[PDB]
């Protein structure tokens, strides 16, 4: 089993 | 409407031009299917460039390369829409919208094959 990768983290403005 | 290559491209072009931020979830689900199908039109060798282009498009750090590439790789190798369905279930709507928007912004302009030999041959045919 391979978990779904997390979505990309965007830089905070 | 049969799902030919050209129909796929025309569909992608249409939705690339839409602002999908307020789209119905049912349509967003179908767009994820579209992105998965379109991803599989790329040679495996092109997934790294797809990832890199996505990062640049979205102003993402290189530390985000691993998860983004993994998504593209697992869509590319997906069978029976298993990973696609897991991705849809796990991710939040906003993340999905952003990813799909980015993909549709880059997928139509990126070469689907990288092989130098292949690219050379095909160049002599392009009208
Ligand atoms: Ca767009």
């Amino acid at each position: 089993f391979v978990p779904v990768p997390p979505p990309p983290l965007y830089p905070p403005p | 409407p049969k799902i030919t290559l050209l129909t796929l491209i025309k569909t992608a072009e249409h939705w690339a031009r839409q602002d999908i931020r307020t789209i119905e979830d049912s349509k967003l689900r179908a767009l994820l299917t579209l992105c998965a199908v379109m991803t599989r039109k790329f040679s495996k060798s092109q997934l790294s460039l797809l990832c890199e282009t996505h990062l640049r498009r979205e102003g993402l750090g290189q530390d985000q390369a691993e998860p983004v590439l993994e998504v593209y790789q697992r869509l590319h190798s997906d069978k029976g829409g298993s990973f696609e369905a897991a991705l849809w279930q796990q991710w939040d709507r906003q993340s999905l919208i952003m990813f799909i928007t980015a993909f549709l912004n880059i997928a139509l302009q990126l070469p689907c094959e990288s092989s130098a030999v292949v690219v050379s041959g095909l160049r002599t045919l392009v009208p």
